[PDB]
């Protein structure tokens, strides 16, 4: 939590439309990301935002 | 009192590159890494040598 | 008249201190014993004490 502080960002050549199945599968297995997609629109501030930590409880946003 | 606190002093001695050994000192650990445990088949390949110049001491 | 010492030794606590101490420069490699390191330490110039502490760890 301290001493990672970069968030890896994965890109993958599809659709809009199939990403929402791979947001899903993450979430089913308790994996938070973000997206940056609200349904076939992009917003910038959301995919550029650094994730919230505490260093108490060992919490990370995404 | 309001908690308790363990802290243990340690000595660094030698560093693993990968799957082998390194002897030698100067060498920090940033703070709030992980501290784990060494297992015994990474405790006994260290100790070792080739099988030419061994003497099993006990 | 032309002679001079280079003196090699791996225990200078027992090499006479009567020729080490003429030697001006050093070539100090891992020492490991403590009362040679002492002996080194003391022996050499003033401004080399506070990096002297290296010999233990050198390798």
């Amino acid at each position: 939590i301290k001493l990672h502080t970069e968030t890896p960002c994965f890109i993958l050549k599809t659709d809009v439309n199939n990403l929402s199945e791979y947001h899903k599968r993450f979430v089913s297995r308790n994996i938070q990301i973000i997206t940056g997609y609200i349904g076939d629109t992009f917003y910038f501030k959301e995919f550029n935002k650094e994730p919230k930590r505490i260093i108490k409880d060992n919490w990370v946003e995404f | 009192k309001d908690e308790d606190i363990f802290i243990l002093t340690v000595q660094p001695v030698g560093i693993f590159k990968g799957e082998e050994f390194f002897q030698g000192n100067s060498m920090l650990p940033s703070p709030t890494e992980p501290v784990f445990l060494v297992e015994d088949d990474i405790l006994n390949k260290i100790f070792s040598n080739e099988k030419t110049k061994i003497f099993h001491l006990g | 008249y032309g002679l001079s010492l280079m003196v090699v030794s791996q225990r200078p606590s027992e090499v006479s201190d009567t020729i080490l101490s003429q030697c001006n420069n050093f070539i100090n490699l891992r020492l490991t014993n403590i009362n040679d390191q002492n002996y080194i330490k003391n022996l050499l110039p003033d401004n080399s004490r506070s990096i002297s502490e290296i010999l233990p760890t050198l390798g």
